Formats: C-alpha cells, structure tokens, sequence
C-alpha cells in the first residue's frame, strides 16, 4: 505494501573530477587487508583469511559466492577494500602538484610567499563570469613566479630559496641564495649550528654543500596540516568540499580495487593458479608496510628503516605508474590505461560487438544493387529479435513451427513473463507454438528483406560503409554486385569483409535512409 | 570518529562555537568567510544556498552585534563602494574564554568584601558583552529606577580605570592591515614631488612617520584622558554616559600570561618566594608591554633590518618604561622589611631563568622579550614528559642544546641501552619534536650508504603541538552539543516550567558528566594559550 | 572473446567509428557499441553520485538516493580503475524531460 | 582505540566547580536571547 | 526561450535528411508494440515497410520540435513538412 | 578562432578545447586525469568521443531535435468537478 | 474528503494510442495511486480531476509518449480532533487494536487518557469495570489527537506507514449504543 | 543446477551454433547466457 | 513527485459519495453479477459511510447547514457535523470545547433539531 514507488528517468550533464580523501576510503570501503599472505595451507577449495582475495571483497572464479552483495559471477559489480600505511608517503601521480604548491609556500610558518593588497589582484581575475581553462591554467603561471620571486615570506621573515627535484624521486630545499651579504640570522644559525659535530669525525668536510635539508612525507605532511583555509583559492584547490585539504593528495591510506579488476585467471597449465601481477604488488606492499610499524614499536636501527620507508615509497610508485622503475617490467595501471589499443581505442571507443561474420567475397552480377546475397549457413546463426504483433501473429506462429533447421524458423524465444530466455532445439514445439502470448519477442532468422552493414576492413573514408538488403543464397560466399566494389575498392583475389546487422526497431530503418 | 579527526583544521575550532550558543544560520556564514578569505554580500549569497539576500543581513546582523566579523570598504573609480565583509579572530575568543573572565573580576578586584554586587559584578560582564555593544543608558533605563545605581554607576569607574573596559570604535571593528595602506598611501600624498635625491628613502620617508602615526592612533582607544566626565555636583568623578563600551580581551590576556607565569616560580621555589613574587607581579598588569604585537601582525617583517627593530626598539620599550620598574621597596606595604623585600627577591636572580635579573642596581624589574621563549620550551618538554615516557624528557633535552646530534654521540652524552632509544626517538619523529639531516656519501642520494643528523628545529615542534590542542578543544566541544541532542525532550520540559521521579535519574548523570567537560577543557586552554606569545 | 577459435565476434575499431558518425546517424552508434557488445546495469547514487551495488551506496550509508541507469561494462571498469588511484569522478544527474 | 592520554584527567574540584556552572547559563542568556 | 508561435516562424520548411531517418525510425517501433495503425494496410508484414508506406499518405500522428541554439523551441507537425 | 594558429599536436590541443575525457583518448592519457582531480575540474558531456564512453544519444545528426508526440486536446474537456465548497 | 494539488508525470505503453488521452490517464495513474500512501501526506484513493495537461515527450530509445500533468485526488484527513465511529477485530493486553474494518487495519491506539483502574481480563473482556461491555463487529466510537510519518528502509510486522493516535476518555467511549 | 520452472538436476552445454549456453532437456529455460570464459 | 498544496480545499462527504457512484455506475454492473484491487477498495468506501447514514438531495443538505454555521469565525466544525451520531446533544458537548459555557440559548435546542431534522 500500500505505499507508492516512481522515480523519473535521469541523465548525466556532466563529470566532474576531485580526489577524495584520507577519510572517504574507509568509508566506501567494507574489508580490510591487514595480512599478508593470500592463500592459508588448510588445503581447501577457497583458502583466503582476511588480507587476500577475501570472498567479501569480491568473487574471482564461477564456482564462488561473493560474501557481500550476493551471487557467483553476474551478480557482483566488485567490492573495494582498504589498506592502512605505516607513515606516509608521495603519490607519484600528484607528484608534480605537490611541489608546484611547495614552491608556494613558506618553509617555516607555512604561508603563501606573498604580501596583502596584491594576493586580492590576483584572485579578482579569478572570481569574473567568463574564464576558461586556456585561462584559468594560465594565470597561475603568474602566481607562481611571484611566490618564487621572493626570498622572505611575511609571518615570521624567515628565507625561503628555491625547492626541486633531486636527481629517488624525492625532493630537497635549496635553501641558501647569498649574493655577498651573508650576514643574515638563519646563515649565522647554520654555521653555528653545524660546528658542533666538526669534533667528533671531521672527515665529513667533503660532503658540506652537497648537503641540504630534507622534506620527508612526514614533514611535508605535517606542513600542510597548517597552511589555512583562506588562502587555497590561489594556488589550485578550492574550499567547501570535505576533500577539499590538500593534505589528502599524498599517500596515507590506500584503497584496495575489486578482484573484478584483477581477475585471478587459470591458465590450467597446472592445478595452481597462476595470480596477476596487480596482486602481488598489493601484496608486497602490506608486507614491507607491516615490518615497519612493528619495527618502531620493537626498535631497529634508524640507518636501517630509513630504506624500508624508502623501498615503500618505491613501490607504492609502481603499483600506480612502471615507467619509474628506472631499471619482464611489471603492468601497472597507468600501463594499460595508455598504449596503442590498451583502454579508449579497444575497449571504450573501439569494441567488439555481436551477430558478425567473417567470409571471402566473389562477384554476382545477377542480383541488384542494395542487395547483398548471403549463405545459408551464416543466416541460421546470425538471428534478428522481433516482438510479436497483431500484424505479423499469423506468419510467427507459421516460423516458430519450423525449427532451427529448416530455414524459415527461429532459434530462441522469450515470453513477456520469462526471465532469460528459451532455446527450441530443446522441447515440443507445436504446444509452444499455439500459445505465443501477443506481447513477447521472438528471435527469426535472417530472411530476404532485412537490413544488414557491410564494410572493408580498412576504412579510408565514410563510404567504407554501407548498408544494404539481403538474400538468402545456397552457397558458402558473401556475393555482391559489380558496380559496389568500388567503394570498398575490392579485388575478390582472396581478400575478406565483414557484415552487421543492427538489431533494434530504429536503427534497423536509420541503417537503410542514411547509409544506403 | 575518524570522519573528524582527518580533514577539519582550526576552521572546526571556528564553526562549532557559533554553533554553541547562537543560531544555526550564523554558523554557516562564518564558516564561508574563514575557508574563502574576504567577500562581499554580492557573492556571498552565491556560495551559500538556502539563505535569502536579505535574509543574510539579518543573520550578518547577529555577528555584528557580538563583534564577531570586522568590515572593510573600498571604492572603485568606476563603482560604487563595495563592503567587503572579512573574520574576527578575536571577538570570538571573547566568546572561548566567556566563562573565564567572571572569574578573572574576582581574582584581581580584591579590596571588597562581603559586597550586595557580587551577583550584580558576576552579571555585569554578562551584561556588558552578550547584549553585544554596551553603553551607560542601557543599564540605568532597566527595571529598577535608582536601586543606589549612584553607587553602582560610580563602581564601574573602578572596574573601568583598571583597565579592559575602553571605549570601542572603528579601530577594533575594522582589521590591522586596512588600516595600515590608506594612511601609509596618506603619508605618502603628505610629501609632494619636487625632491628627487634619495627616492628610496623618500618612498621610506612615509614609512618612518607611519610608524608614529601607527603607535598613536592605537592609544587613541586607550588613552583616559577623554572617558570620563568631570562634573561638579552630586559627585566627584564619573565616566561619560554618552559613550559606547565593551570589554578588551588584552588585559584579560596580559593577565593571563601573568597568571600562566607565576606557575612557573611555584615549581622553581617553595611557596614563601612562591608568595613574594604574586605581589610584585599584579601590579604591573595594567601597564605591561603588549603580548600580541600588533606591530609585528602584518607589515615589513620580511627584511631583517627592519624585523630587527620589531625588538631593537621594543626592548628600550621595555626598559625605558617608567611605570614597571619597581623600587624594590614599596613591596613590604602591600604584602599583609626591606631585608626580607631584597633577600627573597635575591633569588630571583640567582636562578638562572631571567625573571628579575637584569636591571640598574636599587630598581629592579621583570624582562618579557627574553624570558617567555624560555617558558615555552619548558612547558613543552614537561608535557612530553607527562603524556609519554621519561626517556624522551632525557632525548629531547640531549638533543635541544647539542647542536646536531649523530647517533653515536647521542650515545657519549646520554646514557641508556641501545635497544631501549629506538623505541623513544621513533615515537618523537612521528609528533616532529626531532628532524633528519642527511649527507649523501655515494652518488644521486642512496639511503642505505648514508648517515642521518637529527635537530631541535624550535618552530615546527610547537606549530604542531598548538593545533593539536585546537583540534582537542574542539572535539570536546564536539561532544558538548552532541551530547545535548540525545535526551532533549526532556530538556524541553527542563525548561517548559519555568514530575516523573525516575526520569531524573536520566537528567543529572548526563549533567554531571558534561560537568566534567568544562574543567577538562579550562586545563587544555591553560596548556594552550602558552603558544600565542609569539 | 577475439579469435576464430575462441568463438568470435568482430572488431567495430576507431577507424570505423568515425565513418558512422559522418552520416549522422546517432541511434545505432548506440546500439553497436553498448547494447550489441557491452551492455551493463548501474545503479548510481545521485549525492555524491557514485555506483554501487544491489541497492546501496555504502559511503552514505541510507541507501534512499539512487537512480537506476544502465552504461557500458566498460565505463563501469574504468570508474573503478580511476577509482583505485585516487581520483574520484562523482556524477552529476539531470532528468531527461522539462528542458 | 588510541592509547596515551594527556594527564588532564581529574575529578573535578569545587574550586572550579563553580567555573563550570558560569559557562552552562552564559549561553542560556545568549541562546534564549536575541539570537 | 518558450513556445514559438507561426509569427515567429523562421526555419526552413522542408522535412531534412535526419527527420525523415528519425519519424520513420521512431514510428516502426510503436508497430512492433502494438500501435493502432491508420492506413490501409494490404496483407503484409514488416513494421518498418508499414511506416514507410504510411508517410506516403502523411499520417503521421507527431510533431517535430527543433530547438535553436539560444534555448528556444520552434516546432513543426508532420503533415506541415513536405519531402 | 581562439586568437592564434595552433597545432593538432599535443601541445595544440591543450589550448583549443579542453575536456578530460576527450582528452584521454589521445596520445598522453594519465598526466591530463591527475591534474584534473587535483584542480578539481568540472566537464559538462556534449562531445561526440564523450557520449561514446557513457552510452548516451548524441547531440548531432539526427540527435540534434527531439520529438513530441502531439496531445490533440484543448482546454474544452479539462473544466474541474467542482462542487459545494462549504455553504 | 479533502484534495491535494500534485504533479506527476506519466507513462502510456503504445497500445493505448486507440483509447483517447484522459480516459489513459486517469488509468495509469489509478494503478500507480489506488490504495496507495504518499510519502508525509496521505492516503490517495481516487484521482478526482484533471488540472492542466502538457505535451507528450518522447524518450529516444523507448518510443512511448511520457506526459507530466498536474492533478489533485482525493484523500481522507480527518482532523486532529475528529470523531470516528470504526469497529474492531483484535484485542491484546498492553492497549487495544481498533482498527477501522474495511478499508485499513495499520493502527494501534492507546488509552492513555482514562481513569486509574484500567489493565487486562483475558476472558472476553477488557477489564473489570466498577456498563455494559463491547466486543468485535459492531459501531464503536473513537477520536484521533496525533499520527506519525515515517520513510525509511533500513536495510540489513508493525507496518509503520500510517498509524493514529486515539484515545477513549469520556464517557460513551467504546461502544455508538451506550448513547443514543 | 536447479531449473526454476522444472527443477531438473541435469544440464546440457549446447555448442552446436557457437553459442555454448546451458539448459536443460525437459523444458528448454536457458539457466545461464553469454558465458565467461576464463581467459 | 511535487505537492503543490497539500490540503488545497474542503469537499463534503456527500460527493465521497456521489461522485463515486457514478464510478460504480460504469464500472461493467457491480454488487450484482454474482449470478482486480482498485475495486474493492472502491467497493469498501460506498458501503461503509452510506450505512453510516442510513444506518437525498443536496439542496436540502445546504440551508441546513448555512444555518448550523452561525459562528462568528470558529465555524469550521459546521461540515464535520453531518454524520457523527445525530440527533444527540451529549455528543456535541464532547465535540468542540467551551461551548458548554457559550451557548446557554434555545441556539443548542434549534441545533438539536436540525440534526433531528435530515435524521
Ligand atoms: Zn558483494
Ligand atoms: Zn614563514
Ligand atoms: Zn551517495
Ligand atoms: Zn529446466
């Protein structure tokens, strides 16, 4: 019950980016993978304890249930779980957005290196209706010069050089730009502060200009903490938002993906499994993260864990982007996004579709242009859906009685109550025949008279493809006229094309008035 | 609550005391100003929704009153005037430290007892600030006609002249650095062209005479001379009714930091010099230099041979002020023996914390600018002390004046077991009160054929420890109205008759609890505001 | 599955694609490259619009605002990819109707 | 869950019992007030 | 930025490339669910070929709205075009 | 048409119309998606290569109208049963 | 017996193109509003009218025409202080469960405004009364002061939809035939 | 394993027009389409 | 799903009525063909409230009752009077408050007799 369900029908207008935060993780995640190794020796069909391939986290095989939503393969959209680092580290994506915003700021209070009644001229060019991102990008070149153009910021006085690279993949402050006046507090501070351990090992007097102080992830992190809210409008991020901060741009927690994404595939080559290399650096990842926090709390040496937490920023920066290896390499996500046919040509903008076929061609002179004539054997595979009418009841109820041999006939049927479908090899036929309620579809083969694509396989220009009618011909060729080769600038020397036909009601007569 | 604890700065500190105890329209508002900076009302509406234009003046209206935004105008040659609307980071500490100025009347008006007011001077800091402005009609024009407000009226001159009662106006409702452009941009229309030699120092030769336009026009508030009316009958000496006053929030402050200091003297010594210094201390607290600085606020803070001249100068303030240098002899009066007056203030100085050490002999006096850097580092190290082991007393002080310690010196100067500093220095890289220094000894900076050097670092150890107090008294005020939802409908009929009789057990042990809360949070505001000194 | 012997079903590229859209023809460009090929159900949360399953979006978890779409499995897979780093594209929704 | 607490941790003393109670009815005069 | 009467009537008259793809497109599948159709249809199968037969006849039983770039509506019967 | 002759290069297309999702499709696909989560970027979709990628009707060629099926009534039948209010 | 000004819009398959436009909307949305609940309203019985009626929009991909129409039905809101002459079938021993028979039986109402005597006799009565009793199936008096709306599903009988609040406390109340 | 209008326990892979889907002899209700091969 | 106004009007239950049976009348002979769920409801209204009447013209149902509201404002409760127990007055004084201490006149005896009168 006695209660109402309507929603209307919704759209997209538009994405829009961000990246979420240190604290929207756990919340969408549901698992967490805090062990190590993915397969327990219980010897069992499913042996996963918490920190693996967990059956709620996902399913990976046919012969699973997915713990958390429900169902084996089809039901399960994937599931994602969540890690939980040891101390922080950079994100090798954002790498260059977080120095970029570090040449910004000052190095000891942490505000951005510029005075009062300027910083509000620069962002009243951002607040006027029309900007674009030719220009939005744009304008803060000229905020980042004017950070970088000066020495001494104004909370605390305090010098401020320059901050680069340093070439792994982190980064130093090059702290001291002297001209002759060298007699500045924090220059008196270094000198002064450095002596102490000329004493003891002097043999270090080599190494005094090659050193230079650090920004570990653990002080970039615990400087960003503080920079204020009011001043993020200058320097790329806006406010409002939770994720909004730009602490939540470097590695403190990372999501683990669904196993849908990274599927443990069988190749059967034995009775083990051979795991994807997507896993196997989620786990080595929770293995050198787990020793370090153990390592602290027991106590090793600070010379020792300095590469535990170097390693792991290491391999946090592979399991995202291989191209900083700097060395059979390893794929990664940023590996496969990109590339000649990896994602966005041969999955999102080029596909694989279905009811296709594949013969030679051979000419025919005898039948009319528009028609293309078609074989027998690949017109009782390639089928057409076609819902029941009153128009057409007398002639389905004469199709469904022939059967998938005889040519005339169907292969599936699918009535309106019906979930999936009904094969008709299988069954009486004549019973299933006489009912044929008016609302459902029935699945005919191809006949004379349908509307059926043809292209060559290198398309050089948009008349490569054509639409065109069909007859349903004896042999085992694609036969077509002679004056529509020319198109296709065919040869019939053994080369190859291809047909499509279209399987709904608007665009089985959008084929013909446009492309025929 | 880790929703909480990861993306919410000093901005979660600012939007729940509104929240507290005012509307929650104003607590939307205020919190678009502080994450955008400074707006006007003409895009102001545009980044909130749900909140009518006018319908936004009268909720900016509310924070008016209370001092909690400051205003700023400025024309275009082509527009009209534009009001740009900016924060008030000190009209709503008024309303964080609310609870303790009542107690801050008792403890330094102490020549009354046994007074008919003590419930009339508890109020009238209630009076004076949570109707928001204040002048002397509002209180006299009340309920009672005369009610000996002749006594009551002359009794503010006392609690007036002690300080913290100024006159407000538009230098405390308008922000410090726009007010500082147009009269440097006046004192620079002051001097024409016609001088070309030295034009560096003639765009400077505004600069040096802003200065005393800068210190004057701030005394132009505290100066007494234009406060109070001297009127020949009835009385002798009376403030002015016609004048529009609040409370200051300096004095209470400069008090503060006294109070915060004599704590120091009472773990140094016993009680009886603990007793001798409280004296000599109080009175100076209605003249003492100012904590906050507004010199030092926003300006040439940059170059260092003007920051230098932020103290040079300063110190001379400090001490070539005449009203603070006591004689050393005036003490014995007011406590209830020049011997004793010079022998239990001899160890003042004999102790090697630089209160009352440096002077002119015969006067002596309290130095400030060399002494509460040396307090925040000692509260500090004792609240490391507290929280977590001993050890780390032992390493932070090892490290602090050993300048760049190794890991094998460290060893030479302090005296533990090799295992046992692992599992104390790595608890103090994760809070930043030590640092790594790295020599790279191989090329392109290879981490396992490299030693590491540690550091004190004295700034970045106590911005981090002040927001990890800011984020605590927050969350505890986070818990306050949280609380307050969860049995609320009996709160309604708590406060609808002005008789279940086991009910009221669930109304006093959520009271009693919440009990606790203020007094945990007047501990942490005690361990925080040591960290505004700057 | 690409292959003769894994049973087929043929390649509709990028080269092949641009040759549709200069007829104009914009009904069974939808139809050869999600319904034919890779057709998939989401149910998308409309506040901070992103998918999840059955009937719940387990980051605000009230399970009240959600719109049943349906989009390509391959579109369901990349904002899941791109999810996995951190990157979050949240969905905006319009209503098709009332323009 | 997090261990190591501040050492603030104290039954609360009638020397500042009294403190509590002057926050409780400032912002029952603010609150019921004008705002 | 609303309905755009006869007066304002300021497109061409003629039924392009792209509707008759469309109104042929979106009139063969109300065929095949059901729709009454108005023409009289000899024995014959096929809904398409039926609603391309029955724009011979113009009776088609819609209406095209085009919409200028600037938000405005302008629209047109199917009897009204000629092709 | 922008105010400059500009390449079909990468460095000409960065300057001539910029959405993410087209973006991606061309030759450097990850260094254009992490600089657009950290500006926190917003795409309207109408893009021809953007309606592909989530399985939406194009806007051009015979996507460009939509079309309304008439209602063939007026305001003759569609007066209210109304009747004694309150007396 | 009051009206309640809505919008909606509405879908029509492509066989009901014979069938002329109101006579298809009025059906669609009976189906959609018989006894149904609207969300924090009410209890729509039967559409009364029809207000103004818009242009029939086509989804592309569907085919069928979808009109948004404004209308206002027909829906029961008594009062908060209305009186109710309903029956009863179920008794318990905690309130009473009159329920009007017929048309909904989600209520439960309390006696909570009566004297100080009142508890359970589990043999056919009420309670020992100090009158003539009254049982099920017949006309029995009772007034309304209150109802709760609630719309969720939390997901992991007591129908919580549409439940009143009444109450019993004069005399006469209980039974239409100890007046009259 | 289990049909939902027959309930019959025993399934037959049909590969003979390449489409390799599952169902069973006694009605003909296909219990799984579009197989997912373990590639 | 937009609620324009949620209680836009009054109508008597006399139309609940009315109207609806004009529904029962082309609704293919109910109640007499004995020799889906949208009727049975409608079935459940018409019994319930008629027996409630009799167990008609309208002009009549209105001079009674522009007579019954002889309120100055509070009249609203005039409509609610048409079928909750007639032809007694000890229900009215459990009806509407103060007005046991209101109407002291031969008022409460002429509204006695028109809910004896369509009674
Ligand atoms: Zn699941
Ligand atoms: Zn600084
Ligand atoms: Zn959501
Ligand atoms: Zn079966």
């Amino acid at each position: 019950k006695e209660v109402v369900v309507s929603e209307t029908p919704k759209r997209i207008k538009g994405l829009e980016f961000s990246a979420l935060s240190a604290a929207d993780i756990v919340a969408q995640s549901e698992v967490e993978v805090s062990t190590r190794d993915l397969f327990d020796l219980e010897k069992d069909r499913a042996p996963k304890a918490n920190g693996a391939l967990d059956p709620k986290m996902g399913v990976s095989s046919s012969s699973l249930e997915c713990a958390t939503c429900h169902g084996n393969l089809a039901s399960c959209h994937g599931h994602f779980g969540h890690l939980k680092l040891a101390l922080p580290v950079f994100h090798i994506g954002y790498f260059k957005a977080t120095i970029q915003i570090l040449q910004g700021i000052c190095k000891n209070c942490s505000a951005i290196l510029l005075s009062e009644t300027d910083k509000r001229q620069f962002l009243h060019e951002l607040r006027r209706p029309g900007v674009d991102n030719l220009r939005r990008m744009g304008i803060l070149k000229k905020i980042l010069d004017q950070c970088k153009k000066q020495r001494r910021c104004l909370h605390c006085g305090a010098l401020n050089g320059v901050v680069k690279k340093a070439a792994a993949l982190k980064i130093i402050h090059d702290t001291f730009r002297w001209v002759g006046k060298k007699s500045a507090p924090e220059k008196d501070i270094w000198v002064g502060e450095w002596k102490e351990v000329l004493a003891h090992n002097p043999e270090l007097e080599r190494y005094v200009k090659r050193c230079m102080d650090d920004l570990n992830p653990l002080k970039t992190l615990n400087l960003f903490k503080q920079i204020k809210s009011a001043d993020c409008e200058l320097l790329g991020i806006d406010a409002t938002v939770p994720s909004g901060r730009p602490e939540t741009y470097i590695w403190r927690y990372l999501p683990a993906p669904p196993v849908c994404i990274r599927p443990s595939v069988m190749m059967q080559d034995s009775p083990a499994s051979n795991e994807d290399d997507l896993t196997v650096k989620l786990t080595e990842i929770v293995w050198t993260s787990s020793l370090i926090k153990a390592g602290l709390d027991k106590g090793i040496s600070i010379n020792n864990m300095m590469e535990h937490w170097d390693y792991l920023q290491l391999t946090v920066a592979m399991y995202i982007n291989s191209d900083s290896v700097n060395p059979k390499p390893i794929r990664g996500f940023c590996q496969r996004l990109k590339g000649k046919q990896g994602r966005f040509r041969g999955n999102l903008s080029g596909k694989r579709v279905d009811f296709s076929g594949r013969t030679v061609i051979s000419p025919d002179p005898n039948l009319s242009i528009d028609e293309v004539a078609v074989p027998d054997r690949v017109a009782k595979v390639l089928t057409y859906p076609e819902k029941v009418t009153r128009y057409n009841r007398h002639k389905l109820q004469e199709l469904i009685v022939n059967g998938p041999n005889v040519h005339p006939g169907a292969n599936y049927l699918l009535k309106r109550n019906e979930d999936a479908r009904r094969n008709l090899r299988y069954g009486d036929r004549m019973k299933l025949a006489k009912n044929l309620q008016i609302g459902d579809v029935v699945e005919r083969h191809l006949e004379d008279g349908d509307v059926v694509l043809f292209n060559r396989q290198p398309s050089l220009h948009r008349l490569s493809i054509l639409s065109h009618y069909a007859k349903i011909r004896p042999w085992r060729t694609f036969r077509l006229n002679e004056c529509v080769c020319t198109p296709y600038n065919a040869d019939f020397d053994g080369d190859e094309m291809n047909l499509h036909v279209p399987q709904t009601e608007e665009a089985r007569a959008e084929a013909i008035n446009l492309m025929g | 609550s880790l929703e909480q604890r990861t993306l919410n700065p000093d901005l979660f500190l600012y939007k729940e005391l509104v929240k507290a105890h005012l509307g929650e329209r104003a607590a939307s508002v205020i919190g678009m100003l502080v994450a955008l900076g400074r707006l006007s009302v003409r895009e102001l509406v545009e980044k909130i929704d749900g909140m009518d234009v006018d319908s936004v003046k009268t909720t900016l209206v509310s924070l008016t009153q209370l001092r909690c935004v400051k205003y700023l105008q400025e024309t275009a040659i082509s527009g009209k005037k534009t009001t740009y609307y900016y924060y008030n980071e000190e009209g709503i500490h008024i309303l964080l430290y609310s609870g303790l100025i009542i107690d801050e009347i008792i403890t330094q008006m102490r020549v009354n007892d046994e007074e008919e007011h003590k419930q009339l001077v508890a109020e009238i800091v209630q009076n004076v600030i949570s109707l928001g402005s204040l002048t002397v009609e509002d209180y006299l024009s009340s309920v009672t006609s005369d009610s000996m407000k002749y006594t009551i009226s002359s009794l503010f001159v006392q609690l007036c002249e002690m300080g913290y009662l100024i006159q407000i106006s538009k230098l405390h409702y308008t922000p410090i650095e726009d007010l500082w452009q147009f009269l440097y941009e006046k004192h620079y229309k002051n001097i024409p062209r016609n001088s070309p030699l030295s034009d560096l120092k003639k765009r400077s030769q505004a600069k040096m005479n802003a200065k005393t336009d800068f210190a004057k026009i701030i005394n132009k508030p505290n100066e007494l001379s234009q406060i109070l009316t001297v009127d020949p009958k009835t009385s002798l000496r009376i403030v002015k009714p016609t004048v529009s006053l609040t409370i200051n929030l300096d004095r209470f402050m400069k008090g503060r930091r006294s109070k915060q200091l004599i704590n120091l003297a009472k773990t140094r010594v016993g009680s009886v010099t603990a007793q001798v210094y409280k004296i000599a201390l109080r009175l100076t607290e209605q003249k003492s230099p100012k904590i906050r600085d507004p010199l030092t606020q926003t300006g040439l803070l940059q170059d260092l041979e003007e920051a230098k001249s932020f103290q040079d100068e300063a110190e001379l303030v400090e001490e070539k002020t005449p009203g603070l240098t006591f004689n050393a002899i005036d003490l014995a009066r007011h406590l209830p023996s020049a011997s004793l007056i010079n022998s239990h203030l001899k160890i003042l100085a004999s102790s090697n914390f630089p209160f009352l050490n440096e002077t002119k002999p015969g006067v002596y006096y309290v130095p400030y600018s060399k002494l509460m850097p040396v307090l925040k580092s000692s509260v500090y190290e004792y609240v490391i002390a507290s929280t977590l082991g001993p050890s780390a007393m032992r390493l932070s002080r090892c490290i602090r004046d050993n300048k760049l310690v190794s890991e094998k010196i460290i060893n030479s100067t302090a005296l533990m077991k090799e295992k046992d500093i692992r599992s104390t220095l790595a608890s103090l890289i994760r809070y930043n009160s030590v640092e790594i220094q790295e020599v790279p000894r191989t090329a392109d900076r290879s981490a396992s054929r490299a030693v590491f050097l540690f550091r004190c670092k004295e700034t970045h150890s106590y911005n981090f420890m002040r927001q990890n107090l800011e984020w605590n008294m927050a969350n505890l005020l986070f818990k306050k109205e949280k609380l307050k939802q969860e049995n609320s409908t009996l709160l309604k009929k708590a406060n609808r008759d002005d008789l279940l009789p086991s009910e009221l057990n669930q109304l006093k042990m959520v009271n009693e609890r919440e009990l606790n809360v203020f007094a945990r949070l007047s501990r942490l505001l005690s361990l925080w505001e040591v960290f505004q000194m700057a | 599955t690409e292959g003769r012997s894994r049973d087929g079903g043929l390649r509709l590229g990028e080269m092949e694609r641009d040759c549709v859209i200069a007829y104009g023809a914009s009904q069974l460009l939808l139809e050869r490259l999600m319904i034919s090929s890779d057709a998939f159900e989401v149910d998308v949360c409309d506040k901070c619009g992103l998918m999840g399953y059955s009937g719940w979006c387990t980051t605000c978890k009230s399970a009240e605002n959600i719109i049943k779409m349906t989009i390509p499995y391959a579109a369901k897979l990349l904002f899941q990819e791109l999810l996995s780093m951190n990157i979050a594209p949240r969905l905006r929704l319009e209503d098709i109707f009332q323009q | 869950f997090p261990s190591i607490p501040l050492p603030i941790n104290g039954p609360i003393t009638n020397k500042e019992r009294s403190l509590a109670v002057k926050y409780i009815n400032f912002g029952k005069t603010v609150k019921d007030g004008p705002f | 930025e609303k309905a755009i009467p006869k007066d304002q009537r300021a497109t061409t008259p003629y039924m392009t490339k792209y509707e008759r793809a469309r109104i042929l497109g979106t009139r063969a599948l109300q065929i095949s669910m059901n729709a009454p159709v108005f023409v009289d249809l000899e024995g014959e199968t096929d809904p398409l070929r039926i609603a391309m037969k029955e724009l011979a006849e113009k009776k088609i039983p819609l209406v095209i709205r085009r919409y200028l770039p600037d938000g405005s509506f302008e629209d047109w019967s199917v009897e009204e075009l000629i092709v | 048409y922008k105010g400059e002759v500009l390449g079909i290069t990468r460095f000409g297309l960065s300057k001539m119309r910029d959405s993410v999702l087209q973006l991606a499709s061309f030759e450097k696909t990850t260094d254009h998606l992490f600089d657009a989560a950290f500006y926190m970027k917003k795409d309207a979709v109408e893009g021809v290569s953007e309606c592909i990628i989530l399985g939406q009707t194009m806007s051009i060629g015979t996507g460009s109208f939509k079309v309304v099926k008439g209602t063939n009534i007026s305001e003759k039948d569609l007066v209210p049963k109304r009747c004694l209010f309150e007396s | 017996f009051i009206l309640s000004k809505i919008a909606d819009l509405v879908r029509i398959p492509p066989d009901q193109f014979h069938r002329d436009t109101i006579s298809a909307i009025t059906h669609q949305l009976n189906n959609k509003f018989a006894n149904k609940i609207i969300p924090n309203v009410g209890l729509c019985i039967t559409i009364y009218d029809l207000l103004t009626v818009e242009e029939g929009q086509l989804k592309p991909g569907d085919g069928s025409s979808y009109i948004n129409v404004t209308f206002r039905a027909v829906v029961f809101k008594p009062f908060l202080g209305e009186i109710v002459t309903g029956w009863i079938s179920k008794c318990t021993a905690e309130g009473i469960k009159v329920s009007l028979l017929g048309i909904f039986d989600d209520i439960f109402i309390p006696q909570n405004m009566l004297f100080e005597g009142c508890y359970y006799t589990p043999e056919e009565s009420a309670w020992i009364w100090p009158k003539l009793y009254f049982d099920v199936n017949e006309k029995i008096r009772f007034r309304i002061e209150r109802e709760v709306f609630v719309d969720v599903k939390p997901k992991s009988e007591k129908p919580p939809a549409y439940a009143l609040l009444g109450s019993c406390q004069t005399d006469g109340m209980g039974l239409v035939s100890w007046w009259e | 394993p289990v049909c939902k209008n027959c309930h019959g326990t025993e399934f037959e892979r049909d590969l003979s027009n390449a489409n390799n889907d599952l169902v069973c002899k006694a009605c003909g209700v296909v219990s799984e389409d579009n197989p997912i091969v373990s590639e | 799903m937009k609620v324009l106004e949620e209680r836009n009007a009054f109508l008597s239950d006399y139309e609940v009525l009315k109207f609806l049976t004009d529904l029962e009348k082309k609704h293919l002979w109910d109640q007499k063909s004995l020799a889906p769920e949208l009727q049975g409801i409608t079935r459940n209204v018409v019994n319930y409230l008629s027996i409630n009447k009799n167990f008609m013209s309208d002009e009549s149902f209105a001079e009674l009752m522009t007579k019954l509201n002889s309120f100055k404002l509070f009249k609203a409760e005039k409509l609610q009077i048409v079928n909750q127990l007639p032809a007694n007055m000890v229900h009215l004084y459990s009806i509407v408050e103060e007005c046991d201490a209101r109407f002291d006149e031969k008022t409460i005896e002429e509204m006695l007799e028109i809910i004896s009168g369509y009674a």
